[PDB]
RNA sequence: UAAGGUGAUAUGAACCGUUAUAACCGGCGAUUUCCGAAUGGGGAAACCCAGUGUGUUUCGACACACUAUCAUUAACUGAAUCCAUAGGUUAAUGAGGCGAACCGGGGGAACUGAAACAUCUAAGUACCCCGAGGAAAAGAAAUCAACCGAGAUUCCCCCAG
RNA sequence: AGGGUGACAGCCCCGUACACAAAAAUGCACAUGCUGUGAGCUCGAUGAGUAGGGCGGGACACGUGGUAUCCUGUCUGAAUA
RNA sequence: UUUUGUAUAAUGGGUCAGCGACUUAUAUUCUGUAGCAAGGUUAACCGAAUAGGGGAGCCGAAGGGAAACCGAGUCUUAACUGGGCGUUAAGUUGCAGGGUAUAGACCCGAAACCCGGUGAUCUAGCCAUGGGCAGGUUGAAGGUUGGGUAACACUAACUGGAGGACCGAACCGACUAAUGUUGAAAAAUUAGCGGAUGACUUGUGGCUGGGGGUGAAAGGCCAAUCAAACCGGGAGAUAGCU
RNA sequence: GUUUAUUAAAAACACAGCACUGUGCAAACACGAAAGUGGACGUAUACGGUGUGACGCCUGCCCGGUGCCGGAAGGUUAAUU
RNA sequence: UGAGCCUUGAUGUGUAGGAUAGGUGGGAGGCUUUGAAGUGUGGACGCCAGUCUGCAUGGAGCCGACCUUGAAAUACCACCCUUUAAUGUUUGAUGUUCUAACGUUGACCCGUAAUCCGGGUUGCGGACAGUGUCUGGUGGGUAGUUUGACUGGGGCGGUCU
RNA sequence: GCUUGACUGCGAGCGUGACGGCGCGAGCAGGUGCGAAAGCAGGUCAUAGUGAUCCGGUGGUUCUGAAUGGAAGGGCCAUC
RNA sequence: UAUGAAGAAGGCCUUCGGGUUGUAAAGUACUUUCAGCGGGGAGGAAGGGAGUAAAGUUAAUACCUUUGCUCAUUGACGUUA
RNA sequence: GCAUCCGUAGCUCAGCUGGAUAGAGUACUCGGCUCGAACCGAGCGGUCGGAGGUUCGAAUCCUCCCGGAUGCACCA
């Protein structure tokens, strides 16, 4: 489904609004997309379903720390 | 995106280069195929490390340079035996290979490459002066002799 | 605990007991067919069809045991592809389903009211889904106060319609 | 207290008030023994793609309103005793 | 019962018996009554506990003004001789009752809206695999053999067996009329009628699910129900109507 | 041939044919929050949609209105800055 | 290739004229081997009037400057504007070429007894496509509703203060 | 002819409306105008020329200002 | 190296009008052969030596010598092409 | 409710692009010539939408309005 695999962002609901306020029920989904991460210490590349806000903590975190987290959160990369 | 570079990637640079480049650029490319690595803590310390240990070889050479230097600049004259010059014209040139050997009996080690004999091939006899490039650029200065064999 | 007793409709028959192995009551065990998470495979539930191994023999067979899937862990093997990795085979544990309400979370109406009807109300109610417990949830101040102070959370009465 | 007994029972019966009872299993609590478990003192350290912000919503009695505060789908992004 | 008006030929009732509709909770106001009285009274809670404790609070004894403020005055205004609202006048807590308010709110009754399920054993379409269509006609293309042409073309005879072809049983349809209308039957029977080798018909399975399906299209059909199925829930929806 | 099973079998629907239009194949389109499937294991001599409705003779005039198609200079114009 | 900006230079007619005086001042200063004026067309711009000025050119001259001009002058110095020529910068606009994200319902290999999927190899495409947030347009495709009353029945007509 | 009473604060007592409201009003206070003065003037001979509340805008205002000083916002006055 | 005419000036001639040098220059873009400097870097290099193991060679295959191999090798020019 | 822009022979428009003073085509008169077509050149037909600010100099720039247009907004 539509998980981020990093940060764990999930759909949520909301209402569209109008001029009048009329509310209508709708979603709000992130924008994930499948990425190949290159991870050095196994020299490979691993694919992970990933959000644009996911993509920017990867920067920051480290590629081997994430998936530690992973391992630990046993969400099978 | 701060990377450190590990190359001369096109015009970023040169091997250990911290600077701010689009996120894309190193995420897909530079990271992946190793021509640089991102600029975090652990690793820019340990580029900076390699970039003063380099500097301490630069440090070290460049001291045993003078070493060398001071060893045989002060006076530290030498003669050779070459075949009597007769009335003057010697009888043989004194070429980089004996010139370095004649230094090396006095302990200042020199190789003849680094020999530079200015103004001449040691054709006279007697005194002449000399010079030898013992860094890459600091240069020195040698008196050197002749007389009977 | 006992002089009576073999459940009921429900008699009868044939019997069992009477001073303690009748019966009855309680504790602890044993047995516990088939279907059903159903778990060897399949299936129109209570049926059909096996495999492996141990042990039996009257040489026709027979009796037990094991064989689902997933998660976790550990071994052994094992691609493209040299290592590896994916994958694969075992072995251990654990989970599966059911159940009233209460609880947390993910979704989430409309009728209705507004004397119509869109914002609003109904209502985060009904309902659906996930998870847990005997309670759950919450919880040990980046809280309030107001220049005085209070000192986690939860619940009740006020404050106050 | 009640119930039953051929019509309304304190003394007919079963009980009731009181006084007692467990081979075995089990709850609870105290004590105690093992198996883990670490108490105290000093010096440090003090939760960053986070707070905050833009956009769109939601939750706070509070419907965007001059609207604090809380949660964040999106885009950014600090200080850090 | 409803009406200006009913013996009315307006509604209701075959009869009897049983059941069947102004309630409950909370708050508020008013009346009655009881207690205390410028005071009255506690709530939660504690409590051997309908006692007692608990005065946290609530109402009242002071109002005026938007408010700051002032105060038996106050506001208005620059100011009022003014004017507005107040100042002598007992309230409060129970109990009962009359109203009001929120709840289904005196009872019964919608057509519907929304949510979650159950239905293609009927029927519609489609899919797979089987079956059925007596008998009798008409005689296409093509073919052969002649006749004709330079060769065809063309023509004749004979073979052939084409067709959402013909007549007509089974089968399938359902046009007319009569009967039937408390039916033999909640759609049929009798006498006729159309199709009847095909866009046919049928058996056994399968698939499509409700704002959806399916539809050679009538708003038809989707379990005797269809301009939005059935079942349960919201739900005692709502009903200025009877 | 089909149709209102259960008051309407028709001139209604379908029909072969005709024309317009979309569609270059990861096709258009449709069912699906999506994956995917149908279209089609087909490829413009194909498929979808629309109207007309064998055949014969024919199908004239209007682009102002409303749609559709093409153009892009200018006018106007959102988020953003 | 636009453009905000970087600095420099440069630019300036009412007329009258002293006229390449934009305006605004100070302004008898100005002037000066540093090359007196200066020759060589140095050109540009501009009134094409004129002006500064590229390197040499020669050797003491050089200049405020009345009628007029609003003003008094490219004599003069300071300060602005206009005109702006170039200069870096900061943002964009296209176009071209890449690969490395991403796409592949191209080929090949493996998982594998597999037209799924995944991995690998390769080709093609490629910073597009596609997707997310925000946003303009369109949208009976699908919803929730409105669409008055009086009235010699209603509608139509008329009326509503 | 001269002027701005088409005044500000008020208002005894009345009229007419279910109400919201509408209408009439001497006189009082402060400041005016016209008259020499008595006096008259709170629009027009009178009766039509009109629209509640909410929301928002504008000016004024020592009313308020969510710890305090401000402010925002609100209130009041004038007014759209 | 290209642009570059006001056919610069200057030179010389002059029919005193000119021409000639001559796009030559200046100027303006442009490039850095070699020479400046710096930093790399073949080839000439075959060899034998040390070892090894086998084979031929023997009384003993000791001795050798033949293979293969293994390690380390050598450039005067030469601051080489 | 603002913001911007436009207004010139009878007409259609340049605006004499922002001060050192109005142009064309068409309308019409005359003429050229010529039966009309059809052709041409002169002339005529404007105080520049109006009113305030300027300076020596504005139809042209500033303020104010009038009419027109396009924009915005927008919930008494
Ligand atoms: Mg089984
Ligand atoms: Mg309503
Ligand atoms: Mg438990
Ligand atoms: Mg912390
Ligand atoms: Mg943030
Ligand atoms: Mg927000
Ligand atoms: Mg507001
Ligand atoms: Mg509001
Ligand atoms: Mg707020
Ligand atoms: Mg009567
Ligand atoms: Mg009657
Ligand atoms: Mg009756
Ligand atoms: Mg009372
Ligand atoms: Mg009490
Ligand atoms: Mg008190
Ligand atoms: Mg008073
Ligand atoms: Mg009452
Ligand atoms: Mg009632
Ligand atoms: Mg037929
Ligand atoms: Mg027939
Ligand atoms: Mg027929
Ligand atoms: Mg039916
Ligand atoms: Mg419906
Ligand atoms: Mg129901
Ligand atoms: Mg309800
Ligand atoms: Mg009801
Ligand atoms: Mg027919
Ligand atoms: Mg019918
Ligand atoms: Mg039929
Ligand atoms: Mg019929
Ligand atoms: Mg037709
Ligand atoms: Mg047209
Ligand atoms: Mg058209
Ligand atoms: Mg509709
Ligand atoms: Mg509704
Ligand atoms: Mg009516
Ligand atoms: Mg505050
Ligand atoms: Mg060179």
């Amino acid at each position: 489904s539509r998980v981020c695999q990093v940060t764990g962002k999930r759909p949520v609901t909301g209402n569209n609004r109008s001029h009048a306020l009329n509310a209508t029920k709708r979603r709000f989904l992130p924008n994930l997309h499948s990425h190949r991460f290159w991870v050095e210490s196994e020299k490979r590349f691993v694919t992970l379903r990933v959000s644009a806000k996911g993509m920017r903590v990867i920067d920051k975190k480290g590629i081997d720390t994430v998936l530690a987290e992973l391992r630990a959160r046993g969400e099978k990369y | 995106m701060q990377v450190i570079l590990l190359d001369k990637v096109a015009n970023l640079g040169s091997l250990g280069d911290q600077v701010n480049v689009k996120a894309g650029y190193a995420r897909n490319f530079l990271v992946p195929q190793g021509k640089a690595v991102p600029a975090t803590k652990k690793n820019i310390e340990f580029f900076e490390a390699r970039r003063a240990e380099l500097e301490a070889k630069l440090a070290e050479v460049l001291a045993a340079a003078n070493a060398r230097a001071e060893k045989i600049n002060a006076l530290e004259t030498v003669t050779i035996a070459s075949k009597a010059g007769d009335e003057g014209k010697l009888f043989g040139s004194i070429g980089t290979r004996d010139i370095a050997d004649a230094v090396t009996a006095a302990g200042v080690e020199v190789a003849k490459s680094e020999v530079r004999l200015p103004n001449g091939v040691l054709r006279t006899t007697g005194e002449h002066e000399v010079s030898f490039q013992v860094h890459s650029e600091v240069f020195a200065k040698v008196i050197v002799n002749v007389v009977a064999e």
